[PDB]
Order: C-alpha cells, then structure tokens, then sequence
DNA sequence: GCAGACACTACGAGTACATA
DNA sequence: TTTTTATGTACTCGTAGTGTCTGC
C-alpha cells in the first residue's frame, strides 16, 4: 500500500487539476477540475485498498514528501490515512467525499472525429515555446491537408488572427474542416506520448489524450470551429 | 557618446524604450498630482446650499461633524446627529445636515511636538495613560532632573515610536533631537 | 437592418451596433465620432458616463470596426502595471504591416487602487502614442486620474439635451420595434415600447433587457403596458398610510416590518425624504434616527415599529 | 568583543523569543520571554568585555550584517557601541538594562523527572510536517513502552482528541504514565540534536532541550498530566 | 540564414547594450544604447537577408534556443519572422521602426587623440573585482608614464578622488597627459582582452574599442579633464 | 552540480468599511 | 479664507526575497 515515486508524481499532476480528488480501493484513479475544464484518468502500478477522499490533495503530497519512501500507508482505526514510517507516523484527515468533486464515473469518451498523435517531445517544445511567446490559447486545425497546432496571444490577439507558432503534427484523410481551441490552461497533463482524439458535435466539444498509463479529457473553446 | 545631431527622445521614450523600469518609474511619478487631490467641499456644500451630491466623495461623520464642531451655531444639529445619528446613512448624515445648519459662507479652520514626546515616552515606560502621563512630566520639570529620566529613555525612541507621532518631517529632526541627552 | 451577433440568445447584446452609424449619440456626439473615423487616425478618446448601458463600449468598438482598426480589447481590472509595460508595449511596438491604425481600448478602466498602472500609462502616452491610440470607457470619470483627462479627448454620454433626448427615445422606439420584429416579439400596444424607453431611459442596456423580461408572454399587451406604468412599491404601502394618517394600516404594517428593521427604516428614510416637506426634513431624520438609536432596547419591536409610523404620521408635513 | 558566524546566528536565535537581550561580562549569553514562557541560554566560544543591553536585537544584527568579519565592536567613550569596519565606522545607540527584559535568574533545572533525546533531523521533521499538517501543540507522553510526541490541531481539536502525528523517540524504563503538553509556538529551539530533559512535580513542571551549544528551557502547557 | 552560436551570442552581448537592437541586411550590426552613451558595432559569420527591426532581442534569442541551431530563419510572409525548425515555426513578431533606437550611421572612429591596450587575460580578473569592491565610475590616467585605469564608487565618493585597484597595462609613447572618467554602467564587454583607442575633443570625448569580434564605444561626461 | 527561472510568500501601501 | 482622528477587518496590488525545478 506503498506508493511509488512515479504513482505520486501523477498523483501532483492530478491536483493540478483538482485541488482534492475521490479514490476509491483498486488501481483506478480519476479527477476534474471543479469548472469541468479538465478530467484525467489513469490506472497506476500501486494498488489502492480502501476508498478516501482528500480534502488537500496537494498539501497531502507535500506532507508526504517527508517520511521515507517505504511508508506504509493505511486506514487507521483513527478513520482516517495513516502514514507509518520507520518511526514516525502521520495521521492524515480522510474528507467527507461529499466536499470533493469527482467524476462519479468514468467519462467514456466518443467515437474521435479527427485523430492525429502527438509525440512526447513536440510537446514538450510547444510548452517552452509558450512560456517565451505568451501562448495562452492554442488551436488545432488543418494547413495544406496536414493536421497542425498554431498558438496565439490572445491578450494581444483577441480576434486570434495573428498566428505564434505551427507545430505540424500528422497528416489529415478525411474531408473535415475544424478549428478546436484549447486553453493553454487546461493542459494539465504530464509530459509523454499522447494519442490525440478530437470530437465535436453542433456547439458541443472536448479532446481527449491516450497515454501510455494515463488519460486526459481537455476541454475545446467557445469559439471552436467544425464542420462536424 | 551621443551620437551629437541626432533627435533626442523625451524622457518617457528614453525610459520605456530601455527594459530599464526604475526610470520608467520615475517617469510615471511626473503625473503624480497627489498633492493636487480633492477632500471634503463637501461641507462648504452643506454650509452654503451647494448640490454635493456626495455618494463617491469621502464622508466621514467622524469628521464632517467634528468641523461644525467647531462653530457653535452648527452645534444643535451636530448635537442631534451625536445623539441619533449613529445607525443613520451617511446620504441621510448630509441630507439631515442640510436643513439642519442655519446660514452659509464656509469660514476659518478648526500640544507641540518636542513636549509631545516626552509625554508619549513617559507614558509608555511607566505604563500610564496621557493624563498621568502629562502630569508625570510637570511635576518632574519642577523636581528631581526631568534631564536624568530623558536619559534614561534614550534607547527606546524607535523611528516607529518616532513616525507614529507628526511624520511629516519632523520625525527626523525629533529621532535624533533626543539623541542629545548624554 | 441591425446588426446581430447570431451566437448570442441575450438579446441585450444580441444586437449591439457594429458601426456608429447604428449607435444611438446625440446629434453632436454622433457626428463627432463620423468626423474622427473619417479622418483616418483615432485619438485618446476618454468615453465615460456615470449611468451605465449609454454607448460607451459599443461606440468604442464600433469606432474600431468603422476605421477597421487592430483593435486590443482588455478589460480595465486585469490592466495591472505589469500589463501595461507588458502586453501593452508589446502590442505598442509591433510592425503595422497591415496599415491599420493600432487602438487599445481599455473598457471599464476606471478603478481604485490602479493608482501606479495608471499614471504608467500616461507616460506610456509619451513614448508609443507615436504608434497606437487609447479608447477609455469609464463609469466614474474620477476615478480616472487629471493627467489622463487633460490629454485624452472627453467625450460624455448619457447627458442630452432635452432636443437630443427628444430623437434619441423616438430612435430607441424604433429599434425595440426593429428588435420586436425580428425576435419574434409581437407589438400589441406601441405605449409600451413607448413606455419602457421611457421609463428607463439613458442606460439603453437596460430598456433593451426590461423588454426581455416583458416578453415573457410573446405579445406586448396593454397588460405588459399597465405592467411597465404599474411603479412598483418596496415600501409603497407604508409612505401611503403614513401620508393618510390612517392608525389602522400603521398598525396592521408594523408587524409587516419588523423583522427586517434595520433594512426598513433605512428604506423609510430614502422615501420620506423626497415625499416630505423641507422643514418636516428635521423632523424626520430626527424621528426616525432616535427610533432606530433605541431599536433593540425596545422590548417589543413590533411596537417600537409602530410608534415609528404613529410619531411619523403626527410630525410630517407632507408634500 | 568580536562576533563571529555562529554567535550571531545564536543571537538571531534568541533575537526570537526577547526583542532584545541583556549580556553581562563572561561568555554567557541568555535571554527569556517577556510572559516567561520560554529560556534560553548559551555559553558560546566569542567572549564579551563589557555589559550591554540592546533592545533592537533584530536590528542590531542587521545593521552588523554590512561590516566585514573583522568587526570590531567596541563602547563609546560616553556609552555607545561603535561598529569599526575594514574602512566604514557606524554608530548604534545602546539602551537601558532594565528596557530589555531580561532572565537574570539562571537557577539550575532540577533533576530530569524524564530523559529521552530527540535527533536533529527528527525535530526536522516534526517542524516540517507542523508547517504543511498545521499542528499547534505537541504532548509528550508513552505508548507501549517507547515514548513519543503527539501533534494537534488546539483549534481544530478541543481537547487533543485526534492525532495527526507521532515520532518515536526511544523506550521508557520506569513506571510512569504522564502526558506533557507542550505549545509549538513557544517553542524556539534551533535545528539540531537535543537531549530532551522533562521535569514536572505537582502541578508546576517544564521542558528543557539540551542541544550541543544551548539550552532552551520551555513551559508545559496546563493541560499537562502526570503521575510524577 | 542560420545563426551560428558565435553570432548569437554577439547578439546576446549586443542585447545588453540595447534592448532590441534592430539589424540591417549584411553581415554588420550595430547597437546604439537607448540614449545614446554606448555603441557596438562587429562583423560575424552569418548572412543576413533583410533588414528588420527587432523589439524584445533577449527573448528572440531565447526563442531561438528552443529549436535546433541550424533553424531557418525566414522574413515571414506577413513581415515578421519566421524561425523554421524541423516540425514547428515560431513567428517572432517584426518590430515598429519607430519604437526601437538603432544607430543612425555606424558611427565613424575618429582620428584616435591617444592609443593604449589592456591585456590578454586581465579583462576577466579586472571588471571581476571592479564589480566586487562596488565601485561605479572609473577612471584612466598617465601615471609613471604608463597610462593605467583606476576608479572610484561615486556613491560614497561624489567627489571624484579616492583609489581602489590599479592595472598596469603598457607604457605611452605619447607626451601628454589627460584623465577621462566613463561611467561604469556603459561597458559590458565579451571575453578577451581588445585595443583600447582614445579620443577627445572640446566639449565632446569618446573612447572606444577595437576587437577581434567586437568594438565598443562609450560616452564624455562633460567635467572631464581633457588634454587634446 | 549547480544555476535559472518560474513559482510563492510576505509585506508595505493604499483602499474601502463599520464601529465609538 | 480651512485640510484628520481610533480600532479592527478584508481585499488588491506591487515588489521583492525565497523555493522548486532544468541546458546546447
Ligand atoms: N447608444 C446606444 N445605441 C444602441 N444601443 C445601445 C446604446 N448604448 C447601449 N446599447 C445597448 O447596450 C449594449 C451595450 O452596452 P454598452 O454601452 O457597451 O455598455 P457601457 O455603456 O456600460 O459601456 C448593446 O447590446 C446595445 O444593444
Ligand atoms: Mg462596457
């Protein structure tokens, strides 16, 4: 019951999206953020036995930073997680699961309408990139048959006509023509191999990423465009 | 060097075209006009029939009836508005206020420093009030060397003690006015 | 014939003007915004009125549509200090291939504690008011600094002549009838498009949206018009018993009111003091503000309440 | 008199439990809270000349923190400390004894009621996991023979009701039963080892930390039990 | 037209003269500080192709290294740049000619009033103390014969005349003697030790550098003594 | 094997508010 | 023709110091 170093490091990407999560006993985790801007799901190599809910995720973590790796973690009699070191022992409040919005159950993504694949290293570039050219909201379109991701300003761009960047990612066959936006925000996943499936339906809209563990339901933008 | 007959830029230019901030700050300070502000002619407007129409202006009850305080003739309203006042809009203090004053023409305005200190910092040594404090001080100017209790305070003047009371400028010619005492 | 923004469903901005030329100005102000697009280069216009819903940020979009401008919108709150030396100046100084004369609004810029961020920006008018131009619309135009108002070009609304309120109601009355016709709205009795312009007048924001709530039925009947001309109340039925002296209703009111005391006589004071005679003004303040000194000493609030209405009624004068 | 790195850390130490401090002639340095709450003292390898008061301790250290190692710190002809530097000479005013409150009283602990010892890294970690868990008062009492310190949340638990952290810190030999509660806040020790000396008899008692330079001396609270 | 890592960093040094230095076609640039007390001006390997103005440089370059070394940076077809890279395309905007100060002619070296060096590996260990012992304006004078650099921290010395570090560096065939005082907020030079060229003129006074990448200019300071 | 740079916190300042 | 007094609370902003993370 344990939990191992690259299970918690998903664990902090998790609390980016959701200041606290609901996970019940098995080796399936999940959150949204509470503005339903962004869902992760991921099964992981640790195997949880008991249903909590942490209120402070993130603070659960950091203070989880503090006792040997070989900690045994548990539901203590004393309701709540307990955190047994080699001498130590922190006793962590189990929440109310009524004061952490969770997916009751997971969003089983539709049929994509578009799908393409992005490689861990683009990006990771088109993070860094962002960072030095204020990309705050990018969008995934078609140029010249090719499926590709352009970034804005949209503090400066507004309008979102002056394009930043043009990751062109894979190849489009079909006859589609889409302009999904996404908020640079709500990219909230970790870096790594992804495969990119996109859905719209009339003014309805999300993008999901299949990791090689974990899975990501990103939200499209109001102003996204299809002729789906 | 400067490049002689080329245009110079103004200041503001010089400053924003140069990632130098610390003159672009000096640069947005030249409008300052904090010294050019506002405050109350609202009780002008109460004492000479003017349309105030306060609402965003700064009422103070604390204040606008501590001015007519001043003039007895205002003093029967400010008495009432002492009285019930309290628990009353500050729209409704100046409306009140407006048929309550009798006649207009804004008139004049409305205990130093070097003895105000002492008075302070005997009162925070010994832990008494202003009362005890003020008379600490002059019975001590009549007796036993006030001179020797002034040095035995010269330490416990800090610039916060000091600013706390007239920051103006004063604090700085009082901070080390004191320090003389040895 | 009017503008629509077919992704919108709130009517209220549904059919914001594009153009000046849809907007609703006085004749002046209408003209002088057709002068200044016409001669090519915009300068820094301080749009402002106290009474929301007038024009401003419509006339300051729409003088960006009408030149064709690459317009930067920001919304005045997020436009801190490391904005302006920010976003801004990299906007200040970027190249204008296309020509398009470079305008900044700043909506709603008006605020407190933006004291820095704003006097930064009258000096950034030093520097890049070479390249770019500065739209303001402000609600309190204090709260705007003197520097700005002194170099940038007031433009007050919502402050008509009795002639421009005049045609400027009579054109409103014609665009509900414009936004009746093509919503789906059906116009039984022109008074009450007359009615609700009326009513509400300078915030054209909010008359566009009173339609809105009045036309929940699909059909503007003399019943929506007895709705708009019905003036409401809040308190109307205390003001009417005490103007009568009627001791039956005081009483009957009293228990009406006394659970939210505190609110209550706040609300009395608002009314009265406009419905009362000038020297029944001391009088009133007086009444009221010992009333509620003593309210909860008072054992029974009720009747405290009571000989609130009963001392009111004895000592006004009314109008 | 010359102060070098570790003095000076050691009063930024002791700047924290008195504003001030009052140091007469030897190399003995203490200071005690103004409500008398928390004592520390410290014999220390600079030595003082003469007898001082400073009542802006934290300013003093300061200032100091410009003048180059070699600072010579000396009085004033009429009274002063005078701060000589490599080239720079500063002056700071000194202030009455009796401004300062000081401890004056260094009666000797009595017999150790308990001995147990804590590790540097063991306060590390209890300090570390009080900043991220919000723990307010620590109780010092045994469980199955070992004894340990218990951390609360005062505000958020009345009566010490719910742990949120226990350390082990060796095993107890009499038979005793006691519970010392201790407050964090008046709890001013610096990093490092302790042998941790616990007296109470009666309903008067207290907590001495014996670290390898200085001693902290602090109050229990009065919720404290024992069968002393 | 590939940037080299030569160029680059250059372009780096070039960055701290000016805050964007706006470059012509060719293979000169040249940066005019701000105001108008600095200059540098060098040769380097790479060709340009257009001439442009650059606005923010230290994020250009920034952005720059987040693609391969061998990107190719084209004039985009709206007027911007576009920095071509393997599957991205960063379009760093083109700046407003007016909005940045680049030098209106490069700057012609005048007939030099005195000639001098430095050294070849003194530079590193000179402005490494210089900037240690907070000294700000320096001076250059004849001493011993030898002309030697030797300045003040007009902070604690408004009135120019103390002493801090002094370099010998070469005698001076010259029969004259002056003393220049340059404002140490003007030079910032790469590494290597370059020729030193002096000049001075009635109510003007320039010194500048020759280099084997670059050569710097600095500015009078009008109660100069001047000699020539 | 650490620096850099973003990320985080604390604090002075200024602001607005409700009391006596 | 004038320009200020106390206590407690909550929020925003700016900047500056400190913390955690990453390079061709
Ligand atoms: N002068 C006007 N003419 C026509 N419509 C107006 C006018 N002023 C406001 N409106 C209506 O109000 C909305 C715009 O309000 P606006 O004036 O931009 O807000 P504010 O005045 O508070 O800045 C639009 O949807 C428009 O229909
Ligand atoms: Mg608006």
């Amino acid at each position: 019951m344990k939990l191992s170093k690259d299970t918690t490091a998903l664990l902090k990407n998790f609390a980016t999206i959701n200041s606290g999560i609901m996970l019940k006993s098995g080796q399936f985790i999940m959150t949204r953020a509470v503005n339903g801007t962004t869902y992760a799901e991921a099964n992981i190599s640790d195997v949880i036995d008991f249903d909590v809910a942490i209120y402070d995720l993130n603070g659960f973590l950091g203070i989880l930073s503090l006792v040997n790796d070989d900690a045994e973690i548990s539901q203590s009699e004393d309701g709540n997680i307990k955190i047994a070191d080699a001498r130590s022992t922190i006793f962590w409040p189990a929440a109310d699961p009524s004061t952490v919005v969770a997916p009751n159950k997971p969003i089983p993504f539709p049929v994509a309408s578009a799908v393409t694949e992005i490689k861990a290293e683009d990006l990771q570039q088109l993070l860094r990139v962002s960072r030095g050219l204020q990309i705050d909201t990018i969008a995934i379109t078609v140029k010249e048959g090719k499926i590709v991701i352009n970034g804005f300003n949209k503090v400066e761009d507004s309008a979102l006509t002056r394009v930043k960047y043009s990751l062109t990612l894979g190849d489009y066959d079909g006859e589609n023509t889409f302009n999904f936006i996404i908020n640079m925000a709500n990219m909230k996943m970790q870096p790594g191999n992804y495969k990119l499936l996109l859905w719209a339906k009339g003014k309805q809209g999300a993008a999901k990423f299949e990791g090689e563990h974990a899975n990501y339901v990103v939200a499209l933008e109001a102003d996204s465009t299809h002729d789906f | 060097s400067l490049f002689k007959d080329d245009i110079q830029l103004n200041e503001h230019q010089v400053a924003w075209y140069s990632k130098d901030w610390t003159a672009v700050q000096s640069a947005a300070d030249s409008f300052k006009e904090k010294a050019e502000n506002e405050f109350f002619e609202i009780i002008g407007a109460i004492n000479n029939k003017t349309k105030c129409s306060i609402a965003q202006k700064d009422y103070s009850k604390f204040m606008v009836e501590n001015a007519l305080s001043q003039f007895p003739e205002c003093m029967p309203a400010v008495y009432a508005m002492n009285l019930i006042g309290s628990g009353l809009s500050d729209e409704a203090h100046f409306n009140y206020l407006m048929a309550a004053v009798p006649r207009g023409k804004r008139y004049g305005k409305w205990e130093d420093s070097t003895e105000v200190l002492i008075i302070k910092l005997l009162a925070k040594r010994y832990q008494v009030n202003t009362n005890d404090a003020i008379n600490y001080k002059s019975i001590l100017t009549k007796n036993g060397k006030l001179p020797l209790v002034l040095k035995e305070l010269k330490g416990l003047v800090t610039d916060d003690f000091l600013k706390e009371v007239t920051k103006n400028v004063k604090e700085q010619k009082q901070l080390k006015k004191l320090a003389l005492e040895w | 014939m009017i503008t629509v923004n077919e992704k919108e469903h709130i009517l209220e901005q549904k059919y914001r003007p594009s153009t000046i030329d849809e907007c609703i100005l006085p004749a002046f102000d209408k003209e002088t915004f057709k002068s200044i697009t016409s001669k090519g280069k915009i300068p820094h216009i301080i749009l402002h009125s106290p009474s929301p819903g007038t024009g401003k940020t419509t006339v300051a979009k729409a003088l960006c549509h009408d030149v064709n401008a690459d317009m930067m919108f920001v919304n005045g709150s997020d436009c801190k200090i490391d904005f302006v030396r920010g976003p801004l100046t990299n906007f200040a100084s970027a190249a204008s291939f296309d020509g398009r004369q470079k305008v900044i609004v700043i909506d709603e810029f008006c605020r407190s504690g933006l004291a820095e961020s704003q006097r930064h920006l009258r000096s950034f008018m030093e520097a890049y008011s070479s390249n770019c131009s500065i739209i303001i619309t402000a609600n309190n135009i204090d709260g705007i600094i003197k520097p700005l108002q002194s170099r940038c070009r007031v433009i007050t609304f919502g402050q008509p002549t009795d002639e421009d309120k005049i045609e400027m109601m009579k054109q409103m009355i014609r665009r509900l009838t414009e936004i009746c016709k093509h919503e789906g709205i059906a116009i039984a009795d022109m008074k009450v498009v007359a009615a609700l312009v009326k009513k509400n007048f300078p915030d054209f924001r909010k008359t566009i949206g009173e339609l809105d709530s009045y036309s929940s039925k699909g059909v503007l009947d003399a019943g929506i018009l007895s709705l708009v001309t019905n003036d409401r109340g809040a308190i109307d039925d205390v003001l009417e018993s005490l103007k009568n002296k009627d001791v039956k209703q005081l009483r009957a009111l009293a228990p009406k009111y006394a659970a939210d005391y505190s609110w209550f006589v706040g609300k009395l004071a608002e009314e009265i003091y406009s419905r009362v005679t000038p020297q029944s003004i001391i009088r009133m303040y007086e009444i009221v503000g010992e009333n509620n000194q003593y309210h909860g000493i008072a054992a029974n609030t009720e009747l405290h309440l009571a000989y609130l209405f009963i001392q009111l009624a004895c000592e006004m004068q009314w109008k």
